[PDB]
RNA sequence: GGGGCAGAAAAUUGGGUACCG
RNA sequence: GACUUAAUGUCACGGUACCCAAUUUUCUGCCCCG
């Protein structure tokens, strides 16, 4: 009777932790105390436990498997270990057989749900065949109560997903008020093969997906259902993919005030499905051109909606620095909302439109599709008012880029031959940016790039010919992280020229002695407060400092000024008077963003924070050059502020990759980040 | 067509792994992780023995890496012939993948060898790779290999049976440490193999083409690392003793258990382990501590009879039986066996279950992503190799963690924390700890870095990993093989200020001043500024101290090393690569490079002259120097200091219970340790003092748990999830040379409340350091503060330092009786300015109450009455116990805290004897057995012990407050415990509450709230002079024998009378005029000669209180000074009349948590008046307070009433009967003997009990 | 006619930690 | 010459056994009748 009262004090704590009015920070401690007292009971009565306590141990293992969050991009080992221990602790209860009749139902229910979660998060250890056999035995032991037990619905839906016929169970499945829209849609699709009712239930699921946060399990199950619908070549996966994309967009608009979204692994592949769906509604024969142009515009809106925010990890969110205390409340509100949604799943100003481009400009949106392994370039032309798209492959381009990155990080100036090879590989991979039909001649081009193509010099592309032509010799190149960063009415409104300097190694003594530099905040040994002390919107700001890249948080990447320097977050909060200000940075981009190892990176430098403040354009260096070239750019900008950067790049000798690759290395490094 | 024989030798402990062929290798995690290690195969059946080897594929991989690096150094050519780039890709369509895939970058060059390589003619690199051979990817026959690498067998020097795994390898858990939290992420295990005896391997390499012979023989000497160790490649042309120890341990445990002393065995185990610190002579020549002299029972534990013989003699026979295993192994095995038998006999065997798994992670393979990344250096580039040779010195005791024994067994306790050691019991700094500390300091110097990701198909391109991939280190083994030091640690409950349950543990530390070699190698094009800054940060110069934190107790300040004797040498690899191949890069001979002169350096190795100093380095002084700031101070303690050790006291001569803590310091000039140990206060102790001060000031000690907590205490001092932001070091005594007899012997005893004498088995000694107010001790201490501290946290640390200076937190043990009281603090000039500024910016009172004394005995008849010297106080036997016990976790706002400064005046001569010297003045040369003493003094300054004043005030307070008998003995004559009431029994446990005396002065499981300091002599005439004595002072006392309860309680139906008190009388003049009649007619062994102080002398002492209620402070102020004509009794010779003292309250200060008050005379009367109402409320029978209204207080105060203070020529006669007439000292016709006063005819018993219970009742007329 | 006591009682370990597409 | 490698491709020198805890609480060197 000591085991009885210890099990009841553990079962009270388990059901209090299983209450949807409990905060998760309390839930972890409560469920660990209950698991502690059950584990101590096991330690003292090692092999003489009843099955009634074994089911409590297995339920505690299921509940700790719920509250273990992925702090990165991989499933943690603790969740798999918790599910494994619950499986064997229920296995000894099954080997303790011939107890009560309801105990067999409860034990096989706990076993089947634990095996379902293990098969979901680890397919190799928990196969489909063993799961099919166990869930087959579970309904043989009478686990078909769809009206008082939520988990029996999951058993039936997983079983009909596996392949066995459940035509008898269907009428008992549908009338339950514990079933939800996605389960009813899977029941209508997999058992009765009804497309018509499943479409209505899936649209109801899509409509309910609007108000639930992305950490909820409904998103994972929905994207898995759409991936299964694409797996058997169904006709309904395209519409469901576009509906789920629209729901994800309107949900992602509702996130906390920073450019942040929750990371879940399927969030990419949903976009990678939805893009493909619109693509299959374009290349497949559509008789009217006006719907096809709308589809090619929808592709460029899908890519921009992906490129807006950058999806931080969980450990970086917990290690977030503290400043602007109301935004601290907003960020912790976002974090607790996401974690509460994750466990709640188991406990039961003006964006410029894509056609608002000035005359004589061409906009190139990029997308890297990891499902099909392709790269899509979508071009919008304002003079013709047309939309087109082309494909390329990015594997060998990624290879040559990683070769240049390794050679650069070892021998910074002497990687010029690898830079010429990378530029020729960009020109050979993408011939469509040298033909007249895709990009017209003499027209300004704004690139809106994606993934590792952000770090590629697109202006230095060499055409696949013998007398190879550089790309910047005919077009004016501009860059942008996403189309949501573009603005209207730059409004510089002043004429003051401001300089900041912190480092003394670079021989800028002749630059700081110049007459033109304005009356406020021109320094030597500048600090972060001096950057925050800009009064009213200067014409040109020049920040000369070293750069520091935090390898996990872009919010902790900082510019090396005095007394600790200024970070991305301190830029986004503290500096106010820089609306419509041309900025020139002395820090290279390789010191501002970390080097990358995967094909996908979403990392924003301080130039994007400067654009979010309201600056009109930021001119920087992609990699490290000597101080004389940056001084020459600053002096040419001071003498000529209106003139374009590709003219200076052509005049300095940047068209001579064949004879002097150091000059080509120093010339094409300069990139403007803005949209005039 | 000629074979060559290759010998591979190691100079570091290499790595071993179990052998699985190709698919069972994929089945296991350790096999896939250890693919570049040595392989172990089991031989026979039983899984006990086998043999190790190195596969030829691994040696081939190292060889082709050396060939690639040699050709990349010399622009793609070797000895004039050019080599092409080679092939390192394999198409999947034609052939399979070659069983290992390369992830690193491949060095390439401009290939100009006039031709493309075909089967007919090929370059030396192409035939050395084995491209155009007949066999590939499936082994058919050992011929048709152009170059063939055989398996490298372990060159066992002498042939024997099958080699066991435990004789070569030893497992060890390695770690991954998070940079941001200072905590481990996960761990993994590996096998480290012996290299001193099993570090030579032999194999064969077969070439069939005399065109790649020069390149192969050149690159064999360029291979530097294999199997996790530095290597050279050359070409040639007591299980039985344990069981008897277990049986003798069984005999010892059973002999202890028969004597009901089982729990000593645990202590004994530790003592036997401490016997490894001393030599064998401590058992041989009987250096173990003997018992007290002329005592039938010997030592506390070393004279316990085991099979009729003492434990020292049994240990001597056990050592004589086992002389062949050595002293150290004998003591360690004996202690381990005794601990194992004790843990078996107790019944708890330490289960150690882990929920949610066991965080042991091995790195994993993801398919796809097969990349070939070529790296081409520039033509002109100049590559060099820098070797830094130096010496690590431990500036603090160090700690390198390792698992428990019987867990580092590769095939399949007593000390909680062991230290990493070699096979010859030498201290070891492993390569992995140096590599992790270098990675951490390089991430600090660069400012950015990566957390080390384990599953990777693409090499990380951060600056830290790029510089670390060309840094090679070497493990260091000291030249010292003496055993570690066991340091004990406890934890404190903040509520009761006592030890928590299960909080004792022990750590093994290494000696400070120890010395290890240090080798660093960097191969590259330019020496980095950040690596130079890390080396300059680690090393020490004049003024600067080294900051190399290695090891695993950094918050306790353990493991701060300093680099010295730094010599950096440069090797030119572009011009003098042949000398590198010839000299093997000085691998294994770096010891010779330190003592090498300039003219003895090899060709190619030059000194490096362009090594930047500290001031010229940019990442230094901006990233590394402000990382930790030093705050160094000096505590001045003007009281005795005792941080008890209690295990080494059991193994040292002197027979002392508690001794001070000592350290072992190692010296490098002479290879011994030190002749004399250095006294210290541990870093754990003052770390806990700072932590408790900050936690009580803010209120974070009151929380029930600190998991996932972000309070100020957990931010400053660390928690489970984070490392501490402050690191504490030891407080070392620096003025120990100014003292004569630095350690003082101070002995104490517990006095029974009824008999008035010493309680049985309640006498003890202490040996603290002699601290006096005019000659204080000075302890120099240090702590380091990490950058990032806010103004509030710096304010908190300076407030804690001010609390330590103000005397709120005494050091060591026995702080409530005046030990370890801080008298002052000093702050050095190297402390920063803000910390210095915060630390620098921080009448006749009487009681006027006259008691009406007993008027019937003395104020009626003047000098014709004889009173008994002791009377008994009887109370109502109803005590009030409070279960809401005031806790020590915070300074409560309603309650009072501060100090009372008081002065003590002697009405009568005072005897406080110094029992440190039993010979004292002189006078044992004249006669043997005569005990004579001096007054109690520390360093010549006369003092009263604080324990005496505390016991006197407690014996007054419990009588005033009707408390239980705190010190009481239940003994011979049923027992005295049966006659005593249950309410007056001593309070055991907090469940039934605490009486007010035990609430204020504390119990075992609750610390007291009043602390009594040592009193110091100030003014007056010392040394009451008597002419007929051998000194001018110091009169000789008479007999003093033990009190008998049988006179107090005869005829069993008679209950205990009460607490015994002694009257105030000038009976000392009778002793003063009987000095000639005391030396004769009394045996000289019986009586004692003691130094005496005259009346009128003044002493000064202070009482510190905290968390006091108002009535408790009022009752304390009343017990300190009850009124006019009321005094206390203190010291020796209380029945003879010595020791009446009167205490005046000079001042009272009360503080709040931020100023010091004065509290004028009106409020202390309010406190005493509030205290009086509590006794009125407790009595039940409900103005300046008249204390005689309450019944027991009047009976108490007439006992404490002095009859000669205000003029009265009242001089009462107070003495004992003289047994039998005919006895010396008889008064003429008194009829005053115990024969006529105790015989149930004359004085009827009950009348005698009435006579002993009514104070100042006349006894010779016997009213 | 005579000396006793010379240490006693607790705690002797508890937990924590698995970034890597 | 088996035990015991596969050969045109092994970053394991790719990973600090790391973090948290005051040897401390209570005790007058004291004392008379078989
Ligand atoms: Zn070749
Ligand atoms: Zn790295
Ligand atoms: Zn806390
Ligand atoms: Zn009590």
């Amino acid at each position: 009777t000591r085991e009885d009262i210890d099990r009841k004090e553990a079962e009270r704590l388990l059901d209090e932790a299983f209450n949807p009015r409990t905060k998760p920070v309390d839930r972890k401690k409560i469920i660990n105390s209950a698991l502690k007292i059950l584990i101590g009971l096991y330690k003292e009565k090692k092999d003489d436990l009843t099955s009634a306590s074994f089911i409590s141990i297995a339920r505690a293992y299921y509940l700790v498997s719920i509250t273990i969050l992925p702090k990165g991009t991989t499933i943690p080992e603790k969740k798999k270990e918790a599910l494994r221990k619950g499986i064997e602790f229920i296995d000894r209860a099954i080997n303790k057989f011939n107890g009560s009749i309801l105990d067999s139902q409860r034990a096989f229910r706990i076993k089947s749900v634990l095996s379902i979660e293990f098969n979901r998060i680890d397919r190799e250890k928990c196969d489909n065949i063993k799961l099919k056999n166990l869930l087959n035995e579970a309904v043989d032991k009478g686990c078909t109560d769809f009206d008082t037990y939520e988990w029996d619905i999951q058993i039936a839906i997983r079983l009909c997903e596996l392949g066995v016929d459940m035509e008898g169970h269907f009428d008992n499945l549908i009338k339950s008020n514990k079933a939800n829209d996605l389960q009813k849609a899977k029941a209508y699709y997999f058992i009765k093969k009804d497309d018509h009712k499943a479409k209505e239930h899936m649209d109801k699921c899509t409509a309910s997906l609007k108000y639930t946060p992305c950490s909820h399990r409904l998103w994972d199950e929905t994207v898995g259902f759409i991936e299964r619908l694409k797996g058997d070549s169904s006709t309904l996966w395209r519409d469901f993919a576009i509906k789920t994309y629209r729901s994800c967009r309107v949900q992602e608009k509702e996130t906390g005030t920073l450019r942040l979204r929750w990371y879940w692994s399927r969030h990419r592949v949903l976009y990678d499905m939805a893009f493909l769906a619109v693509k299959e509604q374009a290349d497949d024969e559509e008789p009217d051109v006006n719907v096809k142009q709308a589809k090619i515009k929808k592709l460029a809106e899908i890519s921009d909606s992906l490129k807006s925010r950058f999806s931080l990890r969980l450990s970086d969110m917990e290690k977030m620095p503290k400043s602007d205390d109301e935004s601290n409340h907003e960020f912790k509100k976002f974090l607790d909302k996401c974690v509460t949604a994750y466990q709640d799943g188991y406990v039961i100003a003006k964006l410029l439109e894509l056609t608002q481009v000035p005359e004589g400009w061409v906009v190139v949106h990029f997308y890297l599709n990891k499902l099909e392994g392709m790269g899509n370039a979508i071009v919008f032309d304002k003079c013709a008012n047309s939309w087109q798209y082309k494909e390329f492959q990015y594997k060998e381009l990624f290879e040559v880029f990683l070769t240049w990155q390794a050679n650069y990080n070892l021998y910074k100036e002497n990687a010029a031959e690898h830079l010429v090879t990378l530029c020729k590989k960009i020109g050979e991979t993408m011939p469509f940016l040298f033909c007249d039909n895709f990009i017209p001649n003499g027209k300004d081009v704004l690139f809106v790039p994606h993934d590792f193509l952000h770090r590629l010099p697109l202006h230095g592309s060499i055409e696949n010919k013998t007398n190879g032509k550089l790309f910047l010799e005919n077009h004016s190149c501009c860059y942008l992280p996403a189309w949501s960063f573009a603005s209207e009415k730059e409004a510089s409104t002043s004429d003051e020229y401001v300089l900041l300097k912190n480092f003394d190694q670079g021989h800028f003594e002749t630059l700081q002695n110049n007459q033109i530099w304005g009356t406020q905040s021109v320094k030597d040994g500048a600090s972060s407060d001096d950057l925050e002390n800009i009064r009213n919107n200067p014409r040109l700001l020049t920040i000369l400092c070293h750069g520091e890249a935090n390898m996990s948080n872009p919010f902790r990447s900082m510019l090396k000024l005095a007394n600790g320097g200024i970070t991305y977050l301190e830029i986004l909060n503290s500096v106010k008077g820089l609306k419509g200000s041309q900025v020139i940075l002395g820090a290279c981009e390789t010191d501002l963003v970390p080097p990358l190892s995967d094909v996908m990176d979403e990392h924003y430098s301080v130039a994007t924070a400067l654009l979010l403040i309201g600056a009109a354009g930021v001119v920087g260096t992609m990699w490290k050059v000597r101080s004389n070239k940056t001084k020459s750019l600053i002096e040419w900008k001071l003498e000529n502020i209106e003139y374009k950067l590709n003219e200076w790049q052509k005049e300095t000798g940047g068209a001579a990759y064949k004879d002097h690759p150091p000059t080509f290395y120093r010339s094409i490094a300069f990139r403007s980040i803005g949209f005039p | 067509d000629m074979n060559i024989t290759v010998e591979l030798t190691f100079f570091e402990p290499y790595r071993l792994v179990e052998w699985f062929d190709w698919d069972a290798r994929k089945k296991s995690h350790s096999a896939m992780r250890g693919q570049a290690f040595a392989q172990w195969t089991w031989k026979g059946k039983g899984r006990t023995a086998g043999k190790s080897f190195i596969t030829g594929t691994l040696v081939r991989s190292a060889v082709i890496k050396a060939v690639e690096e040699l050709l990349s150094l010399n622009n793609g050519k070797w000895e004039g012939v050019p080599c092409c780039n080679g092939s390192f890709q394999t198409d999947e369509s034609k052939g399979k993948k070659p069983s290992f895939l390369r992830k690193r970058h491949t060095l390439q060059w401009q290939a100009n060898n006039k031709n493309i390589c075909d089967k007919e003619e090929a370059c030396p690199f192409c035939i050395l790779l084995g491209r155009f051979d007949n066999a590939g990817k499936v082994h058919e026959r050992n011929k048709d290999y152009d170059i063939h690498f055989s398996n490298f067998d372990l060159d066992h020097k002498q042939e024997k049976n099958d080699l066991r795994l435990v004789d070569i390898a030893s497992g060890r858990i390695l770690n991954r440490v998070d940079f941001d939290t200072g905590k481990a992420k996960d761990y993994f295990r590996t096998w480290e193999a012996d290299y001193e005896t099993y570090g030579t391997y032999t194999g064969r390499i077969t070439l069939r083409n005399e065109h790649a012979k020069k390149l192969l023989l050149a690159s064999l000497g360029f291979v530097d690392k294999l199997c996790g160790a530095l290597c050279r490649i050359e070409v040639i042309k007591s299980e039985d003793h344990n069981d008897e120890l277990r049986k003798q341990a069984e005999v010892i445990v059973e002999a202890f258990k028969q004597n009901d002393k089982l729990e000593k065995i645990r202590i004994l185990a530790d003592a036997i382990r401490t016997l490894r610190l001393h030599g064998e002579g401590v058992i041989e020549k009987d250096e173990l501590p003997d018992g007290k002299e002329e005592r039938d029972k010997g030592h506390h534990l070393w004279d316990i009879k085991v099979q009729g013989t003492a434990l020292r003699t049994k240990l001597k026979e056990l050592w004589q039986s086992n002389k062949d295993i050595g002293w150290r192994k004998f003591t360690e095995m004996l202690g381990s066996n005794l601990y194992l038998i004790y843990k078996k006999e107790t019944g708890g065997v330490s289960t150690r279950f882990r929920i949610l798994g066991d965080t042991e992670y091995y790195s994993k393979d993801s398919e796809g992503s097969d990349l070939f990344i070529p790296v081409t250096p520039p033509e002109g580039i100049e590559t060099k190799e820098w070797i830094i040779v130096g010496r690590l010195k431990a500036a603090t005791p160090f700690y390198f963690g390792v698992q428990q024994p019987s867990d580092s067994i590769p095939g399949k306790e007593h000390t909680s924390f062991n230290i990493l050691l070699d096979k010859e019991n030498r201290y070891r700094i492993p390569r992995s700890a140096l590599r992790g500390a270098l990675r951490r300091d390089l991430r600090t110097a660069f400012g950015s870095g990566c957390n080390v990701s384990l599953g990777g198909q693409i090499l990380c391109n951060c600056k830290v990993c790029i510089e670390m991939r060309r840094i090679t280190l070497k493990d260091s083994v000291s030249d010292f093989s003496e055993p570690p030091e066991i340091r004990y640690r406890i934890a404190k409950n903040p509520g009761t200020a006592t030890v928590e349950d299960g909080s004792l543990f022990d750590i093994e530390v290494g000696p400070e001043g120890l010395t290890f070699p240090f080798v660093l190698r960097y191969r590259g094009h330019k020496f980095p500024e950040q690596l130079s800054s890390v080396i300059r940060y680690w090393e020490e110069n004049d003024g600067k101290n080294g900051m190399a934190w290695l090891g695993g107790l950094d918050s306790t300040g353990k493991g701060r090393f300093a680099l010295k004797d730094i010599k950096i040498f440069e090797w030119d690899l572009n011009q003098k690569i042949n000398e590198y191949i010839k000299e093997r890069g000085m691998r294994g001979k770096e010891k010779e490079l330190l003592e090498m002169g300039e003219s003895s350096l090899p060709d190619g190795l030059i000194p490096y002259k362009f090594f930047e100093e500290r001031e010229c380095l940019f990442p230094y002084k901006e990233n590394l120097k402000p990382q930790w700031s030093e705050v160094q101070y000096t505590i001045e303690v003007g009281s005795p200091l005792l941080t008890a050790d209690t295990i080494s006291a059991l193994t040292e001569p002197g027979n002392r219970d508690a001794i001070a803590y000592k350290k072992r310091v190692y010296n490098d000039g002479n290879n011994a340790i030190e002749p004399e140990p250095r006294f210290a206060v541990k870093s754990e102790t003052h770390r806990g003092i700072f932590r408790t001060a900050v936690g009580r000031r803010t209120g974070d000690l009151g929380k029930e748990d600190h998991e996932d907590c972000t309070c100020d205490m957990c931010i400053i001092f660390g928690n489970e999830h984070e490392s501490s932001k402050i690191r504490f070091e030891d407080l070392e005594l620096i003025n120990g040379n100014e003292f004569e007899k630095l350690e003082k012997h101070i002995d104490h005893v517990a006095i029974d409340r009824f008999t008035g004498g010493a309680l049985d088995k309640a006498k003890f000694d202490t040996y603290p350091l002699a601290g006096s107010p005019k000659k204080p001790l000075k302890l120099k201490g240090r702590f380091w503060i990490k950058k990032g501290f806010s103004g509030d946290h710096k304010l908190l640390i300076t407030t804690a330092l001010s609390d330590i200076r103000d005397g709120l937190y005494p050091l060591g043990s026995k702080g409530g009786v005046g030990y370890g009281w801080v008298a002052g603090i000093s702050i050095d000039d190297n402390v920063p300015d803000d910390f210095k500024e915060m630390i620098n910016k921080t009448g006749p009172i009487n009681n006027d109450y006259v008691h009406p004394g007993h008027q019937s005995p003395k104020q009626d008849h003047k000098n014709k009455n004889i009173y008994y010297p002791h009377y008994f106080l009887d109370s109502g036997s109803k005590v009030y116990r409070e279960k809401d016990i005031i806790t020590h976790e915070e300074f409560t706002e309603e309650l009072l805290s501060g100090k009372i400064n008081c002065k003590l005046e002697t009405l009568t001569p005072l005897i406080i004897p110094d029992t440190s010297d039993e010979n004292g003045l002189k006078l044992q040369g004249n006669k043997p057995g005569h005990k004579n003493y001096k007054f109690f003094n520390i360093n010549g300054e006369l003092m009263i012990p604080g324990s005496e004043l505390r016991g006197m005030l407690r014996t007054h307070f419990e009588a005033l407050t009707k408390s239980c008998f705190a010190i009481f003995g239940e003994d011979s004559t049923k027992t005295l415990g049966g006659k005593l009431d249950k309410a007056l029994h001593p309070c055991t446990g907090l469940s039934d509450g605490l009486c007010p005396g035990c609430h204020l002065f504390g119990t075992t499981d609750y610390k007291g709230r009043v602390k009594f300091g040592f009193a110091k002599y100030e003014n007056g005439p010392e040394w009451l002079i008597t002419r007929g004595n051998n000194p001018e002072r110091s009169l000789t006392l008479g007999v003093l024998e033990s009190p008998r309860p049988a006179f107090s309680i005869p005829d069993d139906e008679s209950e205990i009378p009460g607490r015994k008190f002694y009257l105030h009388h000038n009976g000392w003049r009778i002793i003063r005029q009987k000095q000639l009649e005391i030396r004769e007619t009394v045996q000289p062994e019986r009586n004692v000669t003691t130094e005496v102080m005259d009346k009128g002398n003044v002493f000064s002492f202070d009482v510190r209180f905290e968390n006091l209620r108002e009535w408790e402070l009022g009752l304390l102020l009343q017990s300190l000074d009850p009124g006019k004509n009321i005094a206390h009794k203190l010291g020796k010779g209380k029945p003879y009349g010595f020791g009446s003292v009167k205490i005046k309250i000079d001042s009272l200060h009360t503080f709040k948590i931020d100023k010091i008050k004065r509290v004028p005379q009106s409020d202390i009367r309010e406190y005493i008046n509030k205290g009086y109402q509590k006794l009125i409320e407790w009595s039940g029978n409900n103005v300046l307070p008249q204390w005689h209204v309450i019944p027991h207080i009047d009976k108490l105060y007439k006992l404490l009433w002095v009859p000669f203070l205000n003029d009265s020529k009242l001089e009462p006669d107070v003495r004992y009967p003289v047994l039998n007439e005919e006895s010396k000292g008889y008064i003429e016709g008194s009829d005053y003997t115990y024969k006529k006063l105790g015989d149930k005819d004359n004085l009827p018993y009950k009348t005698r009990v009435k006579g002993l219970t009514t104070p100042w009742s006349p006894w010779n007329p016997f009213q």
